[PDB]
């Protein structure tokens, strides 16, 4: 039930081309040769057999620079020894595991002692040890891989850790790995597709930037074998520093990550993906990154299966097929041409301008002809005299015949070509593919997909769908793939060459298509020819100019810009969508559906990614009239094309929110270090008297930027009245408004839009498709923002949360879930520049803009954003949200935390790639306890300070903080208003005497108690005094608190109203307890009387705990603690009773309620066992009462230690603190061990008592180790 | 603990004038504090306040454009510089204190100031002692009219601040450029002309000071 | 833009009977406040968080509320405490007082107490001088005040001048002062002063001439 691992950093030689140098583990004959081959220095993690440091365990080529491969289990434990051996220092951040601070990786705002520092850096030389736990949460769920993909590395500078190197390998699996894993079989290869920088690696001070795989580039990567007719597992890491991605494709496979079929395996910075594959086929494969941006040229690897020796269930595959069914599968008719024609990418053009946009792209003009350009399409044909042309319609114009095909059904593709240059068919996605008839291949042709059809050929292909190749019956019932050429891909696609493919299940038939290209006219081969024939002048010549080009890139929809496709659907009427984005693009799509929400994952989702030369199928219902716009979300485009509409039209209570749209004056980060800038935010408010901006504390006190938690379950009503201040022109769209079927005639584009200073309502019922899935959580995640310009005033401040809670479970006045405490993050970027309150910002006296950059979670930078605190074994329900352009594509993670998505099944994840606009919840319960830090694991993000810091109390820390005894000392009290001789120090619970508490006549008076340190706080117990007969005190009150000296805010807990009203005591004698639910965090706390009874009169007591909460019963009192862990050096035995020393605990009664030693003298003691190893900060004794006879003991000495022997006395300034105790039965005495300290087995010595020696105990402690 | 504010100037429409708010025996710089307008009829009417922690004041909405709020921490002080001061500009100005923390709201006040639209002089009073009619009953009345003096008032009582009971100070009705008042008091046939009532009128404007005792004829 | 109104404006009272005023305003505010105006003072606290008292005032006040209508009752009313009373609220801004509001007590009809003076000596030595005449101790300040001289009268150039409601009896005095040159006085003979109450018919009067005293 625990693994011994040991490991060190080592810096070498490393080259990215030919293998062999990754083992300096005996010295070769190998230094003559320092001839191009190009060499740096690389830095990384190196196995050792044993505890010394020396025995140094090879390895496979196959790793390369990863890190030696870990594993454990649920119920277990992980102890490894680091030693930096190499220059700077390392660390070693873990994810998915769990860790005790004392084995995190980073410092940060934690407010922790610095025992549980010296892991966040490992440096030269000495050791310094980690160990994780593995606990139960951490396991992997039902529709779960056997394992999970984890890894860890060194944390002490992302930046330059991870491009110098630093990273490894570190799978988790569940009770089920000791099997004999058929090693002829699982095999289970590790890879990483890094992309490294040594431009800014550890050691470097114009340097070269690189995409490897394990970092090997240009097809280098060998020891990739797996068996034949048996799959593999993949266990894919991505990293590269930069953001980005890499769309990956192996050559003849495809994936089987989650439950979905996957031609590419689109990573994104530190992706976590468990794909699985079968291996059908013998041979030589390559495994390719298919972005069209050849910077990537070395993320190309070579695969090798083999034959193997002699299927045991390990996840054995589960796309289960066979008869459920009825009819047979069709062979189909498809005769298709390669013709030549020409097209209009906007056959509904208007306006000659100048300063348009749509005037470079389309305007025809004697050197720009942006209109009409002629092209090659995919024509569908009849019969095979080609001489007569199957119906071509509009609304998929540019393209080819839909191809449509069951599984195993089959697909008769005839091909003619009728151009001026020889053209290829070729399907993707589809894994057979052979000439009709015969088997075998032309001439030299090694594989047919490149192989030309000549300009005139008649080509019979036959196609047919296995079922390694298409659905799951998870996901949807047609994914989508493309055809097209494949002599010269980029060519061919930019000429006019693509078709539609798909593949469907049996248990206008098939409706329309949407292909988002970017048509890059600029290398088609009728480039040469579109001159000659439309532009009125030949020797044009000068096209060397970066406008040339950008007066062609054609961005369309299909094969129409600028509004010119208009398709149309009526209302009720249901619609698959099937879309694509197939051209040059180079990266990712954001597409999304003015007013609509569609249907994904089997989730629902506002935004849907888009990678290029992928196809994602999709599906909506049609039931909101009008005219809507699509759109692109990423920035430039749109703007020159993208777009095309669709004019749909027409063939218990209620929740109010009164919200307007404000101004303020931000500033990100006062802390650490100031300019403070001018953005524009919504605020909850309460009446359309727009006078209150209803106070945003405690339970909204983490959105800081974001606008106002707006909440509904289903079937219920939203009314959103909103005025608008502010000075330009804004608007409230959501995707979830359903405006009613309003002005027939014709469709109507929707208004939305209300000028500065005038008010618009919006009222509409939140339907079941807006509501989350009965697989889902509780409350799904709904954008909403400004519509005016989707870009600028979103890097102006224009954002908030739509929630969409599920059934009767948003409940109570208070309208959360109260169940669970529930926050939001919002991982982006932002660049005042593009703010519409950029000009006013010259805010100085009279060049580049970098500080102008702000990676900003929720708007704060570098910890500074307060807010986040969390219950200890609450469910927390997280909203991560990513937005701005396609930078944002951000890998969030809480330090050492784990958290459940639900997609359809119910799966775990650690780090969540947040890709824009897509808006996703997930839920987690934390163990462990103190601050930590959320970060987004982009490394050039840490630095740019994204980053907060987030705390988990415990629930059961309540120690009184020292009004009593006097651990709070007399200067920390202060108040204003003191009547006479009413001292405010004299507000002492349990005092009495003369004068015995703290009075004032004044009417606005207060108190102040200053904790010295960032206390956290966790009720109060206020009291009164007594005036020979007149009963004083305070019947209500309010509080407030600080943190630094005057950052004084009230306290709104519990939402209530404006702020909580406390109530006070009643009469003199009697006490209150004031609890909050929701703590304080402060150290300067004040109290404001409102109602006091003749005058405000008080004695209290405030109950607390430290930041890192350690002050926590054990078990002793509770009972948690076994009795064979708790014993003496004798106990008082006979038969009138027992006093056993399993009968000391704190509050323990019966008639013998202690233990007492058989003799009375300054030897004797108890101790108690833990069974591990647990941190003490104090005990608390307590006597007994027996009869009459008081029985205490008055001082007492305590020694630790680690074993059952040997022990070393609490020492303290000089010589042994002796701890004072009780001097009665009753009231218990804690005394707060200082320093703390870790233990596993703690004794008690009595010095001196009273008549005989008698106690009952608990014991502060906390756990660690 | 009190606000001792200062006394009111004169200004023609539209200049520069600058009031004063001393402190009480208290840290000054922690609490806010407030100005306030009320006018010869409405209620109350709120001109601001300043968190006088740095200085950082705000504004009303009906007031723009013609007020100003300063400070010297020194004396621990706040000030109210008008300028372009117009004709309705004439109301009573005061000061205020909210406390420390939540909800701002009211502690102490002071006295006042307010010379508007002011055309006319200054000058000192005319204290013109008065007299009985002749002889009958216990239950005799006494006064002291003063009548031809600007910026009122004057420290007007009987002896300076001595024997005064059943006293009625009159309202000095406006007539026309010019203020006018009366005084009061009654005494029975036991007390004067034995105990020497003298009428006191000090000037403040002027530092003026005319005492006319009373006598009969 | 937060408005208050203050109901009612004032009132009749009564030297101890249950009285209340609201003050209801169409911005809804939480926590309310009052103020007391003793006659233009300097004013005062008097109520503060809703409905609690300050130190300093007769027991015999409250009043509370919450929301739209805050009220300020009083059990006992008395005249030490008749004046002003002003509400003012605090949760946004501007926080724009309430209107007005007064009290006046019971107490019964007051006759008039009479006295008229002349003129003085270096007064009459100046173009003129006046001749004061006093209403002390009246109840209710209705009132009238005119003269007669022998049978010429004069109605402008009368100063009257109305106190306000006292404490000690909750009584109103008043002022007047006519007055012309000095061939008025030695030429003209009477000079007889008014006070038509409510109280007396004929209104308690005093008498005239020119020489005699
Ligand atoms: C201010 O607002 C906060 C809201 O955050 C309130 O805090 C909640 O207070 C309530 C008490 O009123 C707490 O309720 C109790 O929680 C316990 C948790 O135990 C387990 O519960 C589920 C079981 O499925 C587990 O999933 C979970 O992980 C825990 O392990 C429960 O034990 C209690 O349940 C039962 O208790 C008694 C039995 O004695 C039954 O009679 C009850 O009917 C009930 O079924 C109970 O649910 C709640 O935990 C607090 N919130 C949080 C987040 O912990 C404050 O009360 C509120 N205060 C004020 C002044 O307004
Ligand atoms: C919203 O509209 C009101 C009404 O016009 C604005 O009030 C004006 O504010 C300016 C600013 O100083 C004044 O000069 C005008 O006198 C005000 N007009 C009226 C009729 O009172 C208000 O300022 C507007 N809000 C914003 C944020 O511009
Ligand atoms: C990989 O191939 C590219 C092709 O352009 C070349 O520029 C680069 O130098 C090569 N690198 C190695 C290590 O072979
Ligand atoms: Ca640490
Ligand atoms: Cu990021
Ligand atoms: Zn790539």
């Amino acid at each position: 039930a625990i693994r011994r691992y040991y490991l060190g950093a080592v810096e070498l030689s490393w080259d990215y081309r030919q293998s062999e140098l990754l083992r300096e583990l005996h010295v070769d004959t190998r230094f003559p040769a320092t001839a191009p081959s190009v060499l740096y220095k690389k830095t990384v993690f190196v196995e050792f057999t044993d505890q010394l440091f020396s025995v140094a365990r090879p390895r496979p080529p196959w790793m390369g620079l990863l890190g030696p491969t870990i594993q454990a289990e649920v119920y277990d434990t992980v102890v490894v020894t680091l030693k930096n051996m190499a220059s700077h220092p390392v660390s070693l951040h873990a994810v998915g595991v769990s860790f005790w601070k004392s084995s995190e990786g980073a410092e940060y705002e934690d407010h922790t002692s610095q025992r549980e520092k010296e892991d966040d850096k490992v440096l030269p030389g000495k050791s310094q040890t980690y160990v994780w736990q593995v606990l139960k949460e951490n396991g992997p769920t039902a529709s779960d891989p056997p394992c999970l993909t984890y890894s860890y590395l060194s944390h002490v500078d992302l930046v330059k850790d991870l491009n110098s190197g630093l990273i490894g390998a570190l799978l988790v699996c569940r009770e089920g790995s000791l099997t004999r894993e058929r090693t002829q079989n699982l095999h289970e290869f590790v890879l990483l597709f890094a992309v490294f920088d040594e431009g800014k690696s550890w050691h470097s001070a114009a340097q070269p930037a690189m995409h490897t795989v394990n970092g090997y580039v240009n097809r280098s990567l060998p020891g990739l074998i797996g068996c034949h007719k048996k799959s593999v597992y993949w266990h894919v890491i991505g990293m590269g520093t930069s953001p980005e991605v890499h769309s990956i494709f192996l050559e003849g496979h495809t994936f089987l990550v989650r439950h979905h079929r996957q031609a590419s395996l689109e990573i994104s910075p530190l992706t976590f993906l468990t794909a699985q594959t079968f291996l059908m086929d013998l041979g030589q494969f390559l495994l390719f990154c298919h972005i069209s941006s050849h910077h990537h040229g070395g993320m190309e690897a070579h695969v090798r299966v083999e034959s193997c020796a002699e299927d045991g269930d390990d996840v054995s595959p589960f796309i289960q097929i066979r008869s459920v069914a009825k009819k047979h599968p069709k062979t189909w008719v498809h005769y298709i041409a390669a013709e030549e024609e020409d097209w209009d990418y906007a056959p509904l053009v208007l306006a000659p301008d100048d300063r348009s946009y749509k005037s470079q792209y389309l305007n025809n003009g004697p050197q720009r002809i942006g209109r009409k350009y002629k092209k090659v399409r995919f024509m569908a044909y009849t019969d095979e005299t080609f001489k007569t042309r199957e119906a071509i319609q509009h609304e998929s114009g540019i393209l080819g015949p839909l191809l449509y095909g069951e599984v195993g059904d089959t697909l008769l593709i005839i091909f003619k070509n009728q151009a001026s240059r020889p053209y290829n068919i070729y399907p993707h996605g589809i894994t057979d593919v052979r000439p009709l008839y015969s088997r075998r291949l032309p001439k030299g042709v090694k594989h047919l997909k490149d192989f030309p059809i000549l300009p005139g050929e008649i080509f019979k292909y036959k196609w047919t769908v296995t079922v390694e190749d298409g659905p799951t019956k998870s996901d949807p019932r047609c994914l989508t793939r493309y055809y097209s050429s494949f002599v010269n891909m980029e060519r061919d696609l930019a000429s006019g060459l693509i078709g539609p493919l798909l593949i469907c299940y049996k248990e206008s038939d098939k409706r329309n298509v949407i292909l988002f290209s970017v048509f890059d006219e600029n290398r088609s081969w009728y480039l040469t020819e579109n001159i000659q024939r439309f532009l009125p002048n030949p020797a044009g010549v000068q096209l060397e100019d970066p406008e040339f080009q950008a007066s062609n890139i054609m961005h369309s929809i299909n094969g129409y810009v600028f509004d010119s496709l208009q398709l149309s659907v009526c209302l009720h009427e249901v619609a698959y969508w099937y879309i694509l984005s197939i051209g040059a693009q180079t990266d990712f799509l954001s597409v999304f559906f003015s007013g609509y929400t569609f249907k994904h994952k089997m989730v629902y989702e506002d935004t849907l990614t888009l990678f290029p030369f992928s196809g994602e199928t999709v599906f909506m219902s049609m039931e909101n009239p009008g005219l809507w716009i699509l759109g692109c979300h990423n920035s430039d485009f749109r703007n020159r094309g993208m777009t095309a509409l669709l004019k749909v039209s027409s063939c218990k209570r209620t929740r109010h929110y009164f919200i307007a749209a404000v101004e303020q004056l931000w500033d990100y980060g006062m802390s650490e270090s100031v300019p403070r800038f001018k953005k524009v935010v919504f605020r909850e408010f309460a009446d359309g008297s727009f006078t209150q901006p209803s106070y945003r504390g405690e339970l909204n006190k983490h959105l800081g930027l974001l606008g106002p938690y707006i909440r509904a379950e289903v079937e219920d009503n939203i009314m959103v009245t909103f005025k608008n201040q502010a000075s330009r022109p804004y608007s409230f769209y959501s995707s979830l408004i359903s405006y009613p079927d309003d002005q027939e005639q014709g469709a109507e584009p929707r208004h939305n839009f209300v000028q500065p200073n005038e008010t618009r309502t919006y009222f509409w019922k939140v339907q079941h498709h807006m509501a989350p899935t009965e697989d889902e959580f509780d409350c799904k995640a709904w954008a909403y923002f400004s519509d005016v310009d989707l870009e600028k005033d979103v890097h102006s401040g224009l954002i908030g949360p739509l929630l969409i809670c599920r059934a009767n479970t948003l409940n109570a006045a208070h309208g959360r879930q109260v169940t669970v405490q529930e926050f939001a993050l919002f991982f982006t970027i932002f660049d005042e520049t593009k703010s519409w309150y950029f000009t006013e910002n010259v805010e100085r006296n009279c060049t580049l803009k970098e500080n102008y950059r702000f990676h900003a979670i929720n708007g704060y930078v570098m910890d500074t954003l307060p807010g986040l605190v969390m219950a200890q074994n609450q469910r927390i329900r997280w909203y991560l949200l990513s937005m701005g352009s396609n930078e944002n594509i951000h890998s969030i993670h809480f330090s050492g935390h784990v958290f459940s998505v639900r997609k359809k099944e119910e799966y775990k994840m650690a780090v969540y790639n947040l890709y824009p606009g897509v808006f996703e919840t997930v839920e987690m319960l934390p163990s462990k306890v103190g601050i930590w830090r959320i970060e987004c694991l982009i490394g050039e993000h840490l630095q740019a300070g994204m980053s907060t810091t987030f705390l988990v109390y415990s629930k059961k820390c309540q120690t009184p903080l020292g009004m009593a005894s006097g651990h709070i000392r007399d200067f920390q009290i202060t108040a204003s208003g003191q009547y006479g001789q009413w001292a405010p120090k004299l507000a002492r619970l349990h005092y009495s005497g003369s004068i015995n508490a703290w009075s004032t006549k004044e009417p606005f008076s207060w108190i102040k108690v200053d904790l010295l340190a960032p206390m956290i706080i966790h009720g109060i117990k206020t009291q009164g005094a007594r005036q020979k007969f007149s009963s004083l005190y305070i019947s209500q009150f309010i509080i407030m608190y600080s943190l630094d000296g005057k950052k004084w805010q009230t306290y709104r807990g519990n939402s209530t109203g404006t702020l909580m009203v406390f109530f006070g005591n009643v009469d003199s004698s009697g006490i209150k307890h004031n609890i909050f639910n929701p703590p304080i965090i402060a150290r300067y706390i004040r109290l404001h009387p409102t109602h006091y009874s003749i005058r405000s009169t008080l004695r209290m007591e405030l109950m607390g705990c430290d930041l890192n909460s350690c002050s926590m019963p054990l078990g002793m009192e509770s009972k948690a603690i076994s009795d064979a862990q708790i014993t003496a050096s004798s106990y008082f035995t006979n038969m009138f009773a027992t006093w056993s020393p399993s009968k000391a605990r704190l509050h323990l009664q019966g008639r013998s309620n202690a233990w007492r030693p058989q003799v009375n003298n300054p030897k004797e003691w108890l101790q108690v066992d833990f069974q591990k190893t647990m941190k003490v900060t104090g005990v608390t004794t307590q006597g007994v009462k027996s009869l009459l006879t008081s029985m205490y003991v008055k001082e007492f000495l305590i020694s630790s230690s680690q074993d059952g022997h040997q022990w070393t006395l609490f020492f303290q300034n000089g010589k042994v603190k002796v701890f004072q105790g009780n001097q009665d039965s009753f009231t218990p005495v804690v005394n707060s061990l200082d320093p703390p300290l870790l233990t596993r087995y703690l004794r008690i010595h009595p010095q001196s008592w009273v008549h005989q020696i008698a106690l009952r105990m608990e014991v502060l402690g906390c756990e660690a180790q | 603990i009190q606000l001792v504010q200062s006394g009111p100037e004169l200004k023609k429409p539209g200049e520069t004038v600058k009031i004063s708010c001393k402190a009480s025996g208290y840290t000054f710089t922690d609490y806010s504090m407030h100005w306030v307008k009320q006018a010869p009829g409405k209620g109350l009417k709120w001109m601001g306040w300043i968190n006088t922690e740095t200085g950082e004041p705000t504004y009303a909405d009906d007031f723009k454009g013609r007020f100003a709020f300063s400070l010297e921490t020194s004396a621990s002080s706040a000030y109210l510089q008008i300028n372009n001061l117009k004709n309705e500009d004439t109301a009573t100005y005061f000061c205020a204190r909210c406390g420390n923390y939540v909800d701002y709201a009211i502690d102490y006040w002071g006295q006042g100031t307010s010379v508007t639209v002011s055309s006319a002089k200054t000058t000192a009073p005319s204290v013109y002692p008065l007299a009985p009619v002749c002889t009958t009953g216990s239950s005799v009345t006494l006064g002291c009219l003063v009548k031809g003096y600007f910026p009122e008032p004057v420290t007007l009582t009987w002896n300076s601040g001595s024997l005064s009971s059943g006293v009625h100070t009159f309202p000095a009705v406006l007539q026309s450029d010019l203020y006018t008042l009366s005084s009061s008091v009654t005494v029975t046939s036991s007390t004067w002309p034995s105990q020497s009532i003298t009428c006191n009128v000090a000037h403040p404007a002027s530092s003026t000071k005319v005492d006319k005792k009373i006598e009969p004829r | 833009e937060n408005v208050l109104t203050q109901s009612p404006a004032i009132m009749s009272a009564s030297l101890g009977e249950k009285v209340t005023m609201s003050c209801r305003a169409t911005s809804s505010v939480n926590y309310m406040y009052w103020y007391q105006q003793k006659s233009d003072a300097s004013p005062k606290l008097w109520i503060f968080f809703t409905s609690s008292l300050a130190p300093g005032v007769p027991a015999r006040f409250s009043g509370s509320g919450s929301g739209n209508s805050y009220s300020l009752t009083i059990s006992s009313v008395e005249g030490e405490a008749a004046a002003t009373y002003y509400c003012q609220q605090f949760t946004s801004s501007p926080f724009g007082s309430g209107t007005k509001l007064e009290i006046k007590a019971k107490r019964a009809d007051a006759a008039p107490t009479v006295s008229i003076f002349p003129p003085s000596s270096e007064q009459l030595t100046s173009g003129g001088a006046s001749v004061v005449c006093f209403l002390n101790n009246f109840y209710p300040k209705d009132i009238n005040v005119k003269w007669k001289i022998d049978g010429s009268e004069r109605q402008n150039g009368v100063l009257n001048s109305w106190t306000d409601q006292d404490s000690k009896d909750s009584t109103y005095s008043m002022s007047s002062t006519l007055t012309l040159t000095k061939d008025e006085y030695e030429r003209h003979n009477s000079y007889t002063c008014e006070a038509t109450h409510s109280t007396k018919t004929s209104p308690i009067v005093k008498s005239f001439n020119r020489n005699e005293c």
